[PDB]
This record gives C-alpha cells, structure tokens and sequence, in this order.
C-alpha cells in the first residue's frame, strides 16, 4: 500500500527508508528502558516528601491517555493553603531513548 | 511550498570557482551534508524530461505534472515508440550538485552539463503564497534575484512537485 | 477533619472498586 | 525488462459461489474482499494500425489511489510446452493527470463499460475474476470471465508449472485457452 | 450445519426398518391388512437410499491438490485470550488493592 | 466465531478502559487526597 502509493508524492528519502523499520529486541530495547525512566520520575516524586515538609511542598497529577511509548505528567507547586500562587506549572514529557 | 529555482546571477568568475564561493558562503551560514542529487533533461519533439527528490522521475511538454511513476515506466513508453514518439535530439544539458541544509530548510546549486551551461540554484519551502518571507533567507545568500513567477492564483493548488516545469524555465535559458 | 475526609474518601474508592469488580465477575459470557 | 501470463477462463452465472468458497481457500489467508473498477480504456493510433495498450481499467473506490494503465500487448515468441505469455510493462500516473496528458497529446477513448468482481491472492501469482454490466453512455456478457494473472522478470520462467499446478485446483468448469 | 444435519439423517436412515421388515410377513403363515407394504420396502427403499449416498458423495470435492477448506486457520483468538488473562490479572491486582486498603483503614 | 469472540474481547477491551475511566478518576479523586497530608 505504503510502496505504490509513494509515486504520486515526492516523498523524502527519510520517508523512503520510514515505509520500512525494525521491529524485535529493539522496540523492547526501548520499551522496558523507558518503564525504568518512569521509574525514576517516580522517585522524584517521593523526592519531594524528602525535599520539603515544611518547605512548599509539591502536587502531583499524571496523565489518563498514555500511549505505547512516550506519555507526559502535570506538576505544579501548588504553595500551601493558597490557591491564588499558581504561577509555576510545569509540564514534562517522558521520552524512551532520551531524557524527559 | 515547492518554490522555484533562480538563474545563477552571481557571475564574475570560474562556474565552478562560483559554484565553490556559494557553497563558501553557504557553510559560513552553518550547514550539514544533506547528500547530492541531480536535475536530469531530455527533450523530444517538446516533452522535457526531469528527475528530482528521489525514487521517481518526470516528463512533460506542457502538463500539471502527469508523473507519479518510477523512470522504468517511462522509459518502457520511450522504448516501446521507438519510431512513433521517439525524437530525441541532440542530449539536452543535466545539472548535478550537492544539498545541505542551514536550518529546517534545504539548499541545491546546480552545475553546468557541457560547460558553457549554467550553475543556478534552487530552494523549497515547507508552508503550503508566504513568497515574501522567503526571500529574505536568499537576501541574506544573494543580492537581487529569484523573482520566483510560480503558479499563483490557484490555491491545482500548493504546487505539489509542479516546479519541474519552473525547472523548464532554468532549461529555457540556453 | 482531614483525616476524617480522608477515610471517607478510602472507603468511597474502596466500595467503587468492589462494586466494579462485582458486577464483571463474569464478564466472560462462555467457553 | 519484465513479462506477465495468463491462464484466463468463465465460469456459468449461478455457479459462482461454490466456485469462490474454493477460491478462497486455495492460497489467501483469510478476508476475502473485492472491487469496484472503472474502465478508461484508449487509443493511441493513426500512422500503422497498431495502438498501444491503453486500457487504463483502474479502480473507483476510495480517493487517494491513483488511476493508471498497464503494458499488454505484442505477445512474443517462445513458451515452450506453456501457457500465454508476454513481455509487458506497468506504469502508475498522478490523479486524472494522465487522461488530461492523453487528450492533449491526441487520444481518444476505447470502452465505456464497467465490469466489477473479485480478487484472491495467489502465491508468486494472483487470481482475478468479473463480470461485464450492460449500461448506457451515462449509465452484457453475462458470464463472469476469470483470469490467473502473474508478472514477473525474466529469471526462469519455472513458476508457470506451478501456474499449471493451480490449473489442477480449477478442476469443476475452469480451463486454460488463448485467444486469436 | 446444513450439510451436517444431511450426513447425519443419511446415517440415522441408513440403518432403516427395511432391512429388519424382511423377516415379518414369512412369519404371518396363519393370516394374509396392509400386508403389501412389506413388499415395496423391499428393494425400493435400497435403491433410494443407495441414490441418496451416491448424491451425498457427488458433493463438492473440496480437496484436490493440497489444503483447501480451511476457516480458523487465524487471528488473534489467541490475543481475545491473552485479553481475558489481562481481565484476570486485572481483577487479582484490584484485589490486592483491596486488601491492602483495608489493612491500611 | 471468530467474529463472535471478538465481540467478547471488544466490549472487554472498552471495560477495561472503563474500567481505567473510573481508576483514573478514582487516581485523581485520591491526588487532590494527596496534597492535604502537611507531612
């Protein structure tokens, strides 16, 4: 389908070589590595109870839709007994092969 | 998006010492080897040949691009009129040339074929019109040139792979 | 207070989870 | 540079759907499909009786898929002990774009009749089977002809036995037969 | 299942009380009622039945050369499977969960 | 048959995301529980 359909667009040589791909160890070569990232944010999580008790302490909401690979978690501050502070939510996406 | 090439202005030296400053200048930008490719033309009496990026190859006396094959099956067609179809004169010329990139865009200087031939340049975009922000990337690479003249009013629309037939153009100046 | 609230909101999950895992217990229809 | 066969036949009206249920499972996996077509057959001629191939029969499903024609014609010598067989071509074009480069380059038409049917993957090879539809200009045989369509490059030309060996699977009311 | 349910009243009727009803009107040497019907399933009934195999066997034919009638032969039944085991491990998971809420409240 | 077990993974499948519907509201309704502990 990929193959004939290529002739009416002057696709690149990065789609030529995209048509095809690998497949094995290597997926679960990222795959399960990324499971262990996950992992690590994790502990940042934890992390915080340890980073701060008294100091501004840290909420914690992940996503609800994650797909194969790559996912990405809300994290805000969230200053205590305060609501009107929101000035600081980051957004992170994890990434497999590379760091989030 | 497919804008058009533009004749070589720049002529105050060797092609190929021109071509080498160009390429010079193009690294002082700031760019990576994108590999080389060519731009191919065979005329027959007046259907023009062409080849670009790459596994597909086109001809078209005047059309909106009727090419979404493979060189073989054109080449079968030529073939096959060998005495119907089959005018090919005298080899028209076929620039060549390496293509880098300076940032989420793409460069290609053409080369001259039989010599006393030409050594123009081409660039692309990736919007789908926008003619006037373009132009100042080749202001920054040239001086005044490129008036471009591409298929306008018709967005038939975006010029998908058409700027073959601009090519024809750069093929006009001989 | 809190900790009131946050029993309460246990025990909500808690009957949530048992409701859900009650009513496709046999979500299998046959073999 | 490559060439195709053929081993073509029909088969009567009402024996069709015991005829597919086999076809099926003769060399497909599973899901069986079919297709609608549509024919732009033309002509390229006027200086030695002979056109070419343009029978541009290609599809009017879905958008996207491209129309185009196919090489078929000429058929040289030499098959020894084989069935039909000719060294053709294939060519794909861009979306109407080769009907607009045929009539500007001074074609005509050929055919204006439809006939949709069915496919089923073969091995090496591929079998194909349909049915003209009597309709107007803006809208008839009666029997759905079928065909064993194979292409490939020179190589050995071995396959075609085993082309013969499917000719066993079509035992009922199929035959191979050329045509003159 | 029509084919099935053919074989199947083929078998049950192979088996017929004709072959049985030859040995009924040689024992009646005391009285000769519809006694005539104890000739017409004589042979007729055989040749019937025999004309109704010979039909059944002119069936078809699928094999031929290697082999055709397949119909499972696929997909992932096996992955509907490993589905109803993720239903499973869900359902121990949710009530692990469980137990450790309730040892935790 | 075939197409009669798929049916019966299919509305799984959707129970099971159901099912991860009402976990992660569940997930959330417990996120917010979360943040009150001033550990």
């Amino acid at each position: 389908k990929r193959m004939r359909l290529s002739g009416p667009q002057a696709f690149d040589k990065n789609e030529i070589n995209s048509i095809q791909s690998t497949e094995g160890l290597l997926e679960k070569i990222i795959k399960q590595a990324k499971h262990i990232f996950l992992r690590s944010r994790t502990a940042a999580t934890i992390d915080s109870l340890a980073s701060r008790i008294e100091d501004p302490q840290i909420q914690a909401h992940w996503s609800n839709i994650n797909d194969v690979y790559e996912s990405s978690v809300k994290v805000l501050i969230t200053s205590q007994g305060y609501e009107q502070i929101c000035k600081s939510i980051q957004l992170q996406l994890n990434i497999g092969v590379e760091q989030v | 998006v497919t804008c058009v090439s533009q004749m070589p202005v720049a002529e105050g030296k060797s092609l190929q010492q021109t071509v080498e400053l160009l390429t010079k200048k193009l690294e002082m930008l700031g760019a990576e080897k994108q590999g080389t490719f060519c731009v191919d033309c065979e005329t027959y009496h007046g259907k023009l040949m062409y080849v670009m990026h790459y596994p597909l190859s086109c001809f078209a006396l005047f059309e909106n691009g009727p090419c979404l094959i493979a060189d073989t099956n054109f080449d079968v067609l030529m073939v096959k009129l060998k005495g119907f179809f089959q005018s090919a004169k005298a080899s028209k010329i076929e620039t060549r040339g390496t293509r880098y990139q300076y940032c989420d865009f793409l460069v290609k200087v053409g080369t001259v074929t039989m010599g006393p031939s030409a050594r123009g340049i081409s660039v692309e975009v990736e919007y789908g019109d926008c003619w006037s922000l373009l132009l100042e990337f080749l202001q920054s690479f040239l001086g005044s040139h490129a008036p471009g003249a591409p298929t306008v009013f018709g967005n038939a629309v975006y010029g998908p792979a058409d700027t073959m037939i601009q090519y024809m153009e750069l093929f006009n100046k001989i | 207070s809190e900790l009131q609230r946050k029993d309460a909101l246990v025990q909500k999950h808690l009957t949530k989870l048992r409701h859900w895992q009650q009513v496709l217990e046999d979500i299998n229809v046959q073999h | 540079n490559m060439m195709e066969y053929l081993l073509q036949g029909s088969v009567l009206d009402h024996s069709l759907e015991s005829l597919i249920h086999r076809l099926r499972g003769l060399c497909d996996n599973m899901e069986p499909e079919t297709f609608l077509d549509h024919e732009m057959v033309f002509l390229l001629k006027g200086q030695q009786a002979s056109p070419f191939v343009l029978r541009a029969r290609r599809s009017m499903d879905r958008a996207g898929a491209p129309w185009h024609l196919r090489y078929l014609g000429q058929p040289e010598m030499g098959d020894k002990n084989r069935h039909a067989l000719v060294r053709n071509c294939v060519d794909i074009a861009t979306s109407e774009n080769l009907t607009d480069f045929l009539m500007e380059m001074g074609f005509r038409m050929d055919h204006e009749f439809v006939a949709k049917g069915h496919l089923f993957r073969k091995g090496i090879m591929k079998v194909v089977v349909y049915k003209i539809f009597r309709i107007l200009v803006p809208g008839l045989s009666l029997s759905y002809l079928v065909e064993l369509s194979v292409v490939a490059p020179a190589g050995q030309d071995m396959v075609s036995d085993d082309m013969r060996n499917f000719a066993e699977q079509l035992k009922p009311l199929v035959h191979l037969e050329k045509i003159d | 299942n029509e084919r099935l349910r053919a074989l199947e009243d083929i078998e049950r009727e192979i088996g017929a009380i004709l072959q049985n009803a030859g040995t009924a009107i040689l024992e009646l040497s005391k009285e000769k009622r519809l006694l005539d019907r104890q000739a017409a399933a004589f042979t007729t009934s055989v040749q019937h039945v025999e004309a109704e195999l010979s039909a059944q066997i002119r069936y078809l034919t699928q094999v031929a050369t290697g082999q055709p009638h397949e119909g499972s032969s696929y997909s992932s039944r096996k992955d509907c499977q490993m589905a109803l085991k993720r239903v499973d491990y869900a359902r121990l998971k949710i009530s692990d969960v469980a137990r450790t809420c309730e040892q935790m409240l | 048959r075939n197409q009669q077990l798929r049916a019966l993974q299919e509305e799984c499948d959707r129970k099971l995301i159901t099912l991860r519907d009402e976990v992660s509201i569940d997930l959330y309704e417990l996120e917010e529980e979360y943040y009150s502990s001033s550990s």
